[PDB]
RNA sequence: AAGGCGGCCCCCUGGACGAAGACUGACGCUCAGGUGCGAAAGCGUGGGGAGCAAACAGGAUUAGAUACCCUGGUAGUCCACGCCGUAAACGAUGUCGACUUGGAGGUUGUGCCCUUGAGGCGUGGCUUCCGGAGCUAACGCGUUAAGUCGACCGCCUGGGGA
C-alpha cells in the first residue's frame, strides 16, 4: 500500500487514495484475523458457513 | 540540532496506544510522542483524538530540526492510522509519501489463544 | 417524545420592554405561578443594573448573558459499560435557556437581601466575567475540553 | 504453457504488492491458475518477482 | 481405505481416471478369529526449544473465584526411533452389485464440427446444492437413497447400576 503523493494533488485526496489502497490490500482484516489463534476445526467450520451463506 | 528537511513519520498505531516517531532518512529518531504521554489513560488513550494530539506534540518535538518534507509509514491496526496523518499535515508538513508497513507473517509464529470474554 | 414532533407555544413579549428574552427570564424566575412577583424582581434588577453600566437595560442583560452562554456541553452515554461524556454543540435556544437558568440559580444562591439585589449583583458579575454562573459555564467548558476525544 | 521466466505475463496476475490475484478476479481456469501459482512462486525464488512490496 | 495431506526444488514410490485396441477366461463379492494402518493427548530414550501454553506463581473480578480477564511460565507442542490404539475416529449412514423422472454448478480426461470465439454438441471419473416418485414417526433422504432388490458381515432388545 505505497502511496506517492503526486504533484498537483491536495493532501486529502492522497489520504483517501491511501485508505482505498490499504483496504483493497486487506491488511487491516488480516492483522485482525492473525491476532488470536483459530483452531483448524474453527476455521474450517467458518469457511463452510461462509460458503453456505454465500448462496442466495 | 541541525537542519534535516527530510524526515519519516513512523506511526505505531496499536489497538491500545499510538506512538509517533519522527526520524531522518537513515532511521535515527529525532523526537517522539505517544497517546498515553499526552494526558490520556485507559479508554481515552485508544482514540483518534489522542493519536491526533500525539502527532501534534511530536511535530513540536522536531521544530528545532526544521523539517519541511517528511514521509509517513503507518504500522498497526489500531485507531489513529489516518488521524495522525491529518494532524501531521495540519502541522505545516509536506507529506510526500504514505506507506503501510504493517508486519504480515507468511504463516509464521502461533498467535495467542482467543479471549473467552 | 418517542415519535412526537412538537411545535412551539406562544410566549408573550415583555410588557415593559417588549422582549421575548426577558419574558422567558421572568418565566424561569417565576415560582408558584407568581408572574407579577417575578416581573417586579426582574424590573428592579434591570433598573439597578442600568445606572451602574450605562448601556440602558436590555443591552446590559444581553452583555451578562454573553458571558454565561455555553457553546458546548457533555451528554452522558452508556455504551462502553461506563460513563461516556460526548461533548455536543449547544443550540442557540438551549444556549439562552441554560444561561438564564444558571443566572437564576446563581442569584438564588447569594447572601444579598432581596432577590432583586441578588439578580442585579449576579448580572453585574456576569458582565464582569465572574460569579458562579460564569463559574458553571467554565466548568461545563472544562468538562467538554476534557472529553473532546469522545466527539 | 505458463513459464516462470515470462515475467511480463506473470506481472498481470499479481497485485501491486506482489500477491497472487484470485482466480475469481481474473476469471482464469483452475488448472492454469495452479500453473500460474507454481510459476509465480518459482519466479519469486529466482528473485525475478518480489515476495512483497517491501522486499 | 480411514486417520489425514498446503512454500519451492530434487530422489524413491502407491493409487485413480481416460482413448483405442490386444490378452487371461469367473481367476469374483463378503469375511468370525487373524494381521496391518490409526487425529490429539500421553509414555520411554536422545536431541531441540523462537512462538504458544496444561500444571504453577502473581494482579484483578467476586460474597467466595482453586475460573473466565491480565503479566509471566514448566511439561508439551518440534525431530529420530519405539509404545499407546483411543475421539462427536461423523455422512452419528458397513462393503459389493443391479434398476428407478430432473435442474443448476465444480473439477478432471476424451471425441466431433467454416473449431468463429474464452464456442456448440456428445461421452466417461469424482464432487456440491435443490428437488420428483418412493420411503420415513417426523425431520428429512432422494440415481453419491434413508427408493426397489440380492450376498455377506457387525450390532440392538426399557432407563439406571454400567
Amino acid at each position: 500500500p505505497v502511496i506517492k503523493v503526486r504533484e498537483n494533488e491536495p493532501f486529502d485526496v492522497a489520504l483517501r487514495r491511501f485508505k482505498r489502497s490499504c483496504e483493497k490490500a486487506g491488511v487491516l482484516a488480516e492483522v485482525r484475523r492473525r491476532e488470536f489463534y483459530e483452531k483448524p476445526t474453527t476455521e474450517r467450520k467458518r469457511a463452510k458457513a461462509s460458503a453456505v451463506k454465500r448462496h442466495a | 540540532r541541525k537542519q534535516v528537511s527530510d524526515g519519516v513519520a513512523h506511526i505505531h498505531a496499536s489497538f491500545n496506544n499510538t506512538i509517533v516517531t519522527i526520524t531522518d532518512r537513515q532511521g535515527n529518531a529525532l523526537g517522539w510522542a505517544t497517546a498515553g504521554g499526552s494526558g490520556f489513560r485507559g479508554s481515552r488513550k485508544s482514540t483518534p483524538f489522542a493519536a491526533q494530539v500525539a502527532a501534534e506534540r511530536c511535530a513540536d518535538a522536531v521544530k528545532e530540526y526544521g523539517i519541511k518534507n517528511l514521509e509517513v509509514m503507518v504500522k498497526g491496526p489500531g485507531p489513529g492510522r489516518e488521524s495522525t496523518i491529518r494532524a501531521l499535515n495540519a502541522a505545516g508538513f509536506r507529506i510526500t509519501n504514505i506507506t503501510d508497513v504493517t508486519p504480515i507473517p507468511h504463516n509464521g509464529c502461533r498467535p495467542p489463544k482467543k479471549r473467552r470474554v | 417524545p418517542r415519535r412526537r414532533v412538537i411545535g412551539q407555544r406562544k410566549i408573550l413579549p415583555d410588557p415593559k420592554f417588549g422582549s421575548e428574552l426577558l419574558a422567558k427570564f421572568v418565566n424561569i424566575l417565576m415560582v408558584d405561578g407568581k408572574k407579577s412577583t417575578a416581573e417586579s424582581i426582574v424590573y428592579s434588577a434591570l433598573e439597578t443594573l442600568a445606572q451602574r453600566s450605562g448601556k440602558s437595560e436590555l443591552e446590559a442583560f444581553e452583555v451578562a448573558l454573553e458571558n454565561v452562554r455555553p457553546t458546548v456541553e457533555v451528554k452522558s452515554r452508556r455504551v462502553g459499560g461506563s460513563t461516556y461524556q460526548v461533548p455536543v454543540e449547544v443550540r442557540p435556544v438551549r444556549r439562552n435557556a441554560l444561561a438564564m437558568r444558571w443566572i437564576v440559580e446563581a442569584a438564588r444562591k447569594r447572601g444579598d437581601k432581596s432577590m432583586a439585589l441578588r439578580l442585579a449583583n449576579e448580572l453585574s458579575d456576569a458582565a464582569e466575567n465572574k460569579g458562579t454562573a460564569v463559574k458553571k459555564r467554565e466548568d461545563v467548558h472544562r468538562m467538554a475540553e476534557a472529553n473532546k476525544a469522545f466527539a | 504453457e505458463i513459464d516462470y521466466k515470462d515475467i511480463a505475463t506473470l506481472k498481470n496476475y499479481i497485485t501491486e504488492s506482489g500477491k497472487i490475484v484470485p482466480s475469481r478476479i481474473t476469471g482464469t481456469r483452475a488448472k492454469y491458475q495452479r500453473q500460474l501459482a507454481r510459476a509465480i512462486k518459482r519466479a519469486r525464488y529466482l528473485s525475478l518477482l518480489p515476495y512483497t512490496d517491501r522486499h
